[PDB]
């Protein structure tokens, strides 16, 4: 009876950085995924393990919507066993993904002409990202042997870079807003339906 | 810092044929890689930055492809002008290392 | 744009010399500058880097320890005080322009000079 709260999800005036992604929890609401496949607008609707036109009716525990923003060219690596600076070193997803993958153009909102540097992804980590880890640590990465001891120079990098986002960028290169849907069952009982 | 590995090392090829050239690292440099070229008795001229992005100015035909380990330079219509030597270099780690060079003969 | 060397020539093994680099064109006190030689009949060797802001200098091993890079922001010149040369230092040196990047792991010789030979060989 208690639509969840897919609007402000994808309708969030302020998205997180791919770095920061927020993850939202959706716990005891019902939730249609009727106005969410439909929508039109949608430049990338890709389910996991869960059919988009049957999961209308599967019942989960816990919906998890994380949301962030990255580039066109790679809303691909937002996707199971996929291999990339946004897949190896900001989100990772479970090769096992049982979820959706949604994606839309935003050169509206979020492409300033001056530039729009708000957001964030990580260029270089130590090791891979773990399934649906968030690393917001801005340590200086060493890529030399020498230790930095905190001090940017060379060999010793902010892991941390711009986007830069303008309006007369590429479609590879504009802005996307990126949802993913991660539906979870445990032993606790069904609190999402529709 | 890392070793840099250009192949082949001389290449022979005529007008209007298809030129790749592979840059390969010791270590992932990510999309670090910038290619120059440089006639004989001439200083070295930046083609290629960022591994994909050509300089302002110069011909479309060269372009550029790779990431992590395995870098390629390619050159659609081999045109006369376009016979020197192409240098791959690495700016992930200092030192920038360049590449033992690639000659195209004719 | 233009950057125009001097100060090679034939120089004594164990000697010194000082390359020099005047920059036209362009404002000096925003690029980092760099100095990469090439022996005959050699590839390229990145010899060493000093930053725009005058304190960070890299240098490549085999140099280091011997020649310093630096720069006169006051005069638009870029110089290179060889020491201690030995026999392998042979090479024709250029000086090349650095990125407006202020990044340290993306930058890219944009705009190089002629290139000075520097003959070591007694
Ligand atoms: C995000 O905002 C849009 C506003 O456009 C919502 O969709 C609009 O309103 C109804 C239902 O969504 C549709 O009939 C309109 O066509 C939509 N407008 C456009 C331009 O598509 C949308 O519902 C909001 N987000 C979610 C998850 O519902």
């Amino acid at each position: 009876t208690n639509l969840c709260p897919f609007g402000e999800v994808f309708n969030a005036t302020r998205f997180a950085s791919v770095y920061a992604w927020n993850r939202k929890r959706i716990s005891n609401c019902v939730a249609d995924y009727s106005v969410l496949y439909n929508s039109a607008s949608f430049s990338t609707f890709k389910c996991y393990g869960v059919s988009p036109t049957k999961l209308n009716d599967l019942c989960f525990t816990n919906v998890y919507a994380d949301s962030f923003v990255i580039r066109g060219d790679e809303v691909r690596q937002i996707a199971p066993g996929q291999t990339g600076k946004i897949a190896d070193y900001n989100y990772k997803l479970p090769d096992d993904f049982t979820g959706c993958v949604i994606a839309w153009n935003s050169n509206n909102l979020d492409s300033k002409v001056g530039g729009n540097y708000n957001y964030l992804y990580r260029l270089f980590r130590k090791s891979n990202l773990k399934p649906f880890e968030r690393d917001i640590s801005t340590e200086i990465y060493q890529a030399g042997s020498t230790p930095c001891n905190g001090v940017e120079g060379f060999n010793c990098y902010f892991p941390l870079q711009s986007y830069g986002f303008q309006p007369t960028n590429g479609v590879g290169y504009q802005p996307y807003r990126v949802v993913v849907l991660s539906f979870e069952l445990l032993h606790a009982p069904a609190t999402v339906c529709g | 810092d890392i070793q840099m590995t250009q192949s082949p090392s001389s290449l022979s090829a005529s007008v209007g044929d298809r030129v790749t050239i592979t840059c390969r690292a010791s270590q992932s440099i990510h999309s670090f890689l910038n290619w120059y070229q440089q006639k004989p008795g001439k200083p070295p001229n930046l083609l290629i930055y960022a591994a994909s992005s050509l300089q302002s100015g110069l011909p479309s035909r060269f372009s550029g492809s790779g990431s992590g380990t395995d870098f390629t330079l390619t050159i659609s219509s081999l045109q006369p002008e376009d016979f020197a030597t192409y240098y791959c270099q690495q700016s992930y780690i200092t030192p920038p290392t360049f590449g033992h060079g690639t000659k195209v003969e004719i | 744009v233009q950057l125009v060397e001097s100060g090679g020539g034939v120089v004594q093994p164990g000697r010194s010399l000082r390359l020099s680099c005047a920059a036209s064109g362009f404002t000096f006190s925003s690029y980092g500058m760099n100095w990469v030689r090439q022996a005959p009949g050699k590839g390229l060797e990145w010899v060493a880097i000093i930053w725009y802001d005058g304190n960070n200098k890299y240098y490549v091993d085999s140099v280091k320890g011997r020649f310093t890079i630096s720069r006169d922001n006051s005069k638009n010149t870029l110089y290179l005080q060889m020491n201690s040369l030995r026999a392998e230092d042979t090479a024709v040196y250029y000086c090349a322009r650095k990125d407006y990047s202020k990044t340290y792991y993306g930058y890219y010789f944009d705009y190089w000079g002629q290139g000075t030979l520097v003959t070591v060989s007694s």
